[PDB]
């Protein structure tokens, strides 16, 4: 959700 | 630049406002702290599943036994955590609402006061202050700056403190849960900073090079399109198209290089981000295997720290928002804090009774605020007795008006004093002074409201009776009563535009209601029709007789009855007395007396891109693999924490986290390959079609005829702009955006497939929640724009009454009643004020609802994730996977909404670019059709021609014009004026086919004749010849295309044109550059070069259009000599304005109103007496004068 994938 | 003291800015905040700000910023800081606490619990949840996850897999013996303790631990723990989350939700709801509502409230409450105080401050300024300032800038300054301030003192502050609160709150948990990882992150923090800087430096490079790159083509396009008639005449269209195509060819190469580098860089940045975070997490695991940290703690500090880290960046924009507001407030508070000398809002000074109105001006020196540059009044002395009427006269400088200007105390004089009655004007109250003085000005102004109201601006307290008597005493009653609506009739700039005299009369009525003791009339009679002048004059004469008066005008009809007349010279009073005395004086007065006695949306643009079947499939397949690659990181991060959470026996863990962390990076590097690809393929694909479009557009733009190029709709700049923009815009749609969209739908697709196939009814649950909060997100923004648009409409009405007030101000100050505009401004403001109160209420609810929904969503996530799903055999590692996958997929879908306008704009831009191609002319030069006659010798038959220019089909240039000129003889064409002479040349070139009539050359109609071949036989020479930038040999060689002209040939042409003196003199000689890029020349040379260009073609028809027009002295002689040598071997038509040089011509023809009037050889037209004799006789007079 930050930038990788969460 | 300039800011304001932080405390001064808030000066209008007191009591409830400061309270609102306190509770608001408090609640904001709480709201800020709220989030990182959410990630703190997220670690505790992980530990709960981790403890069970380990014990569950550690057994491998008993099953049922694990159905008891584990489920109980999960029961109590998950219930606790869910309870907490549900707890946080209400909190963020409340604090969010409080924050936004309170801060918006304070903002509104203040801005109201700011506006009122500011406008008052505007109205309170003395005229000397207006004289030195722009009123437009000032009103715009009001309307814009107050808004800036509002943006600054608004909820942005709350967001700022909330952000700082997330920052501190994030780093605090980050540190306290553990110190190491933080410090380890704060190292890659700069590393991240360096890559962003590099990327910025790369963006700055190509911006400049791109401007340089296309300007190479744009320069060609501009000189060509500006030269369009010369390239059309000489038919070099193919060449110009070739050049443009070459420049495009270069541009695209620079474009693909651009793309390559940009893509490499982006990929590299992405790689560094991947590497750094993967590395940090690996270090995390390396710390967990030591049993130094908990698997959940790592997550807690990682997420908390990154949250806090990004908080800064997210915080920064509100700083600038507050910072600008201080600055906007500076110049705003500067007016409010400014106390004038004059005031007039002050209650002070004597308000005398029984004023007998004796005025005097004593030794007054004055200058307007142009200051030392000019002093208009040097000394002065004047008296006007009570009841008398003095009339001021003067030649210029309007030192006359200055006295009217000073008598109202609009200014205080530099030295001297103006005295009404015995007292100094400065002792008596300003308002009262403005009230005892009536004023009538040259240009009367009427505020927009009923006539009564305009007469009511004389005095607030009045009855329709007084209005009636007022207008009747001004004799305006009749004219207005005949008007509909009676006294309720509208006036203003908008609607009911009336006669100047009537308006003036209404102004005299308005002034009359004022019942002034002192009357000032400045050129009220002047600048008006003579008939109504007497009508208004009667009123003016009736406006007196109760009062003492100073009058100024240029009308000496009105001066005679005056008791005293006063002349001025250089600001110095000289002559004074009765008329007869001034006439006996025979001075200035006597002197002046004697002196005065198409939409669309379609893919054919894409079908053009279909030229490349490849370069797309590659990019999309690549971008879809990228889209398939994107969630794979989620799957890893799930199983890294997942296997570690599901680890069971620890021995096997440390080996796997190394296998994942490796792979974690492996998807990174492979991302570099794909991301660069899809970027490069789309890029190179972009730059090529950009060539095809600009090429097809430009080409088809050289197809269009002169009729299209004269259009005011199409000019060189507009064409170049339309040429650049559309092609530039279609690139953006067909470019990166599409790739990204495919990448994102692919991303969410693979994501949702994974999430769906793993989680059962988990995904189904989420897909119910996610769209609702998304749509709930979108509906908010709609209300925001709605309230925004509505508010703009309400203050526009208040700004409209402000503009009316400060534009006509010098009138309102004279009538006083500024307090009127104050009140009206206030009432106008009152409505937006109540609207701004509702705004806070709404902004809060909408915001908080969108926070609470996201937090409450997060509760149902783990509550359904746990309990029903985890009481089942479904696992935490999958939950963690689904959330990541899904939510990121959505956050990828966001870019779809973000990229929406590009296609619209590109479509509007793609609409024109097809139309401009598909448009065909009446006369196209590209048609290979036409006769191409084999017979050389030319004639020209003009027979019954009628012509109107397509741009201006009003005044016809040609009507039934008919001419004949045999071969090898000069046709001289004389005319009164206009293009009637030139239209011949323009039509023979066939820039236009005439409305009616016809024109032949060899006896064949040029209309059915080939256009190019036709133009190919023509020797056109215009007034100011345009030469393109290139060798003068190339300029001369332009005379003939489809073939290269020999050197000795252009030499012969240059020898014929007598330009050879210049060409052999230059260092570069024939290779010398001309056209202002490399060299400068005078008219003579350029013209001789145009002659060479003309006759290198060896035309059978020379056309000389006013060739000597701009030229002088011997230049005319030598150029005329050249032109004279040029003709006599060819048919030609000479319209030149020097008739003395036409004196030798085979046939002279005078044109009149489009019909040939006079005809025949010089001595014949000279034998006859008529127009041509007058043409030649009149221009001989100038020569005789010069002699």
């Amino acid at each position: 959700x930050l930038x990788l994938x969460l | 630049k300039p800011a304001v003291s932080v405390l001064t800015m808030f000066r209008y905040a007191g009591w409830l406002d400061r309270l609102y700000m306190l509770v608001g910023t408090l609640a904001a800081i709480i709201h800020g702290v709220a989030l990182p606490l959410m990630m703190l619990i997220f670690g505790d949840m992980t530990d709960s599943f981790a403890s069970v996850g380990q014990v569950s897999k550690q057994s491998t013996q008993m099953s049922e036994a694990d159905k008891r303790a584990m489920f109980a631990k999960l029961e109590e723990e998950m219930t606790t955590y869910a309870y907490y989350y549900t707890g946080i939700g209400a909190g963020v709801l409340i604090v969010a609402y409080i924050q936004v509502s309170f801060w918006c409230l304070a903002a509104g409450r203040q801005i109201h006061k700011i506006r009122q105080k500011f406008f008052h401050a505007i109205m309170n300024q003395e005229i000397g202050w207006f004289d030195v300032h722009d009123v437009g800038e000032l009103n715009t300054r009001l309307t814009d700056d107050v808004s800036k301030i509002n943006e600054g003192i608004g909820d942005k502050i709350g967001m700022f403190f909330q952000a700082m609160a997330t920052f501190f709150g994030g780093f605090i948990i980050g540190f306290t849960r553990g110190w190491k990882l933080t410090l380890v992150i704060l190292a890659i923090s700069p590393v991240l900073g360096l890559s962003a800087g590099i990327w910025a430096k790369i963006l700055s490079s190509f911006t400049d090079k791109e401007l340089h790159a296309y300007a190479k083509a744009g320069a060609v396009a501009e000189e060509v399109l500006a030269a369009i008639r010369t390239v059309i005449a000489f038919g070099g269209q193919k060449k110009e198209l070739e050049r443009y195509n070459n420049n495009l060819e270069e541009a695209k190469r620079l474009g693909i290089k651009k793309a390559i580098t940009a893509n490499i860089s982006m990929g590299a940045a992405f790689l560094l981000i991947y590497a750094s975070y993967a590395l940090a997490f690996w270090y995390g695991t390396s710390l967990v295997i030591s049993k130094e940290y908990s698997i959940g703690q790592v997550l807690t500090v990682f997420f908390s720290v990154l949250i806090g880290a990004f908080s800064v960046g997210q915080a920064s924009p509100n700083i600038e928002a507050f910072a600008n507001a201080r600055g906007a407030a500076y110049e705003v508070f500067k007016i409010i804090d400014n106390k004038p000398s004059i005031d007039s809002f002050s209650k002070s000074g004597h308000k005398p009774d029984n004023i007998q109105g004796n005025l005097e001006f004593k030794n007054i020196h004055f200058s307007y605020p142009s200051r030392k540059e000019v002093q208009i009044l040097k000394g002065l002395n004047l008296k006007v007795k009570s009841g008398q009427t003095v009339a001021l006269v003067g030649n210029s400088g309007c030192g006359k008006s200055t006295t009217v200007q000073l008598m109202q105390r609009l200014y205080d004089p530099l030295d001297g004093m103006v005295s009404i009655d015995g007292q100094d004007i400065r002792t008596i109250n300003v308002r009262y002074l403005r009230e005892i003085i009536g004023v009538v000005s040259q240009e009367p102004v009427l505020f927009a409201t009923t006539i009564a109201e305009n007469i009511r601006y004389g005095r607030e307290d009045v009855t329709m009776d007084e209005i009636e008597k007022a207008v009747k005493e001004a004799n305006a009653y009749d004219f207005i009563m005949k008007l509909p609506h009676q006294f309720d009739t509208l006036v203003g700039e908008r609607g009911a535009q009336l006669s100047g005299g009537q308006k003036q009369r209404i102004a005299i009525a308005r002034a009359l209601v004022r019942n002034p003791k002192i009357l000032l009339l400045d050129e009220a009679t002047s600048a008006l029709d003579t008939e109504s002048e007497a009508v208004v004059q009667a009123a003016l004469d009736k406006a007196r007789e109760g009062r003492t008066t100073i009058v100024i005008a240029h009308r000496l009809s009105t001066v005679r009855n005056a008791d005293v007349i006063a002349g001025f010279d250089g600001g110095v009073i000289v002559e004074q007395g009765n008329h007869d005395e001034l006439m006996r004086e025979k001075g200035i007065y006597f002197k002046l007396v004697m002196t005065q006695t198409p939409p669309a949306s379609f893919w054919r643009i894409l079908k053009l891109n279909s030229t490349e079947w490849p370069y797309f499939v590659v990019g999309i397949f690549c971008a879809i693999i990228n889209g398939g690659l994107q969630p794979a990181f989620s799957v890893i991060f799930s199983k890294v924490v997942g296997v570690f959470t599901n680890g069971g026996p620890p021995e096997t863990q440390r080996q796997n986290s190394n296998l994942f962390s490796l792979l974690f990076l492996i998807l990174g590097i492979i991302s570099f390959i794909t991301f660069f690809l899809q970027g490069f393929t789309f890029g190179k694909a972009g730059e090529i079609l950009t060539k095809r479009l600009r090429y097809m557009v430009f080409k088809s733009m050289l197809r269009q005829d002169v009729s299209w190029f004269d259009d005011p709709k199409n000019t060189t700049g507009a064409l170049t702009t339309r040429l650049a923009n559309d092609a530039a815009q279609v690139k953006g749609a067909t470019g990166s955006r599409l790739a990204v969209i495919f990448q994102n739908i692919a991303n969410l697709g693979t994501g949702i497939i994974i999430s769906l196939i793993y989680g059962w009814q988990l995904t189904l649950l989420l897909l119910a929640i996610v769209p609702i909060i998304a749509i709930a997100g979108v509906v908010e923004m709609k209300m925001l724009s709605g309230q925004a648009l509505k508010d703009k409409k309400e203050l526009e009405g208040s700004g409209k009454i402000a503009t009316e007030a400060i534009e006509n101000f010098r009138t309102v100050v004279s009538l006083t009643r500024e307090q009127k505009f104050e009140t009206m401004y206030a009432q106008s403001l009152q409505i937006p004020y109540r609207n701004a109160m509702k705004k806070a209420h709404v902004f809060g609810i909408t915001f908080s609802f969108t926070q609470a929904m996201m937090y409450f969503s997060y509760a149902a996530c783990f509550r359904f994730g746990a309990y029903l799903v985890t009481q089942q055999l479904m696992t935490f590692e999958n939950v963690l996977l689904v959330f990541s996958a899904i939510v990121f997929g959505a956050m990828a879908v966001g870019q779809v909404s973000s990229f929406a306008p590009d296609y619209a704009k590109a479509t509007v831009s793609a609409s024109h670019i097809i139309r401009i191609i598909e448009k065909t002319p009446e006369i196209d030069s590209y048609s290979t059709q036409g006769l191409k006659p084999n017979m050389l010798e030319g004639n020209v038959q003009f027979s019954g021609v009628v012509f109107n220019y397509p741009t201006r089909p009003s005044i016809p240039v040609l009507q039934g014009l008919s001419l004949e000129v045999k071969k090898g003889q000069t046709l001289a064409l004389v005319g009164s004026s206009g293009c009637g002479k030139s239209t011949v040349v323009q039509l023979l070139e066939r820039f236009y086919d005439p409305m009616a009539g016809s024109v032949f050359l060899d006896g064949k109609e040029i209309k059915q004749l080939n256009v190019q071949w036709l133009r190919a036989q023509l020797g056109i020479v215009s007034q100011e010849p345009i030469l393109f930038d290139c060798s003068i040999a190339e300029n001369i060689a332009y005379g003939d295309n489809s073939r290269v002209v020999s050197y000795e040939e252009i030499v012969r042409a240059a020898k014929e044109a007598n330009i050879h003196q210049f060409i052999d003199s230059l260092p570069d000689k024939y290779n010398t550059r001309v056209g202002d890029k490399g060299t400068q020349l005078s008219g003579g040379q350029k013209q001789r070069i145009a002659i060479a260009r003309a006759l290198v073609r060896q035309p059978h028809i020379l056309l000389l259009d006013e060739a000597t027009s701009a030229l002088d002295t011997e230049s005319e002689k030598v150029v005329q000599e050249a032109l004279d040598k040029a003709r006599e071997g060819r048919t030609c038509i000479v319209i030149a304005h020097r008739l003395s040089t036409i004196q030798n011509a085979d046939l002279i023809v005078v044109i009149q109103n489009g019909k040939v009037k006079e005809h025949g050889t010089h001595q014949q037209l000279l034998a006859q007496k008529g127009i041509y004799f007058s043409m030649v006789s009149v221009q001989a007079g100038a020569k005789r004068s010069l002699e």
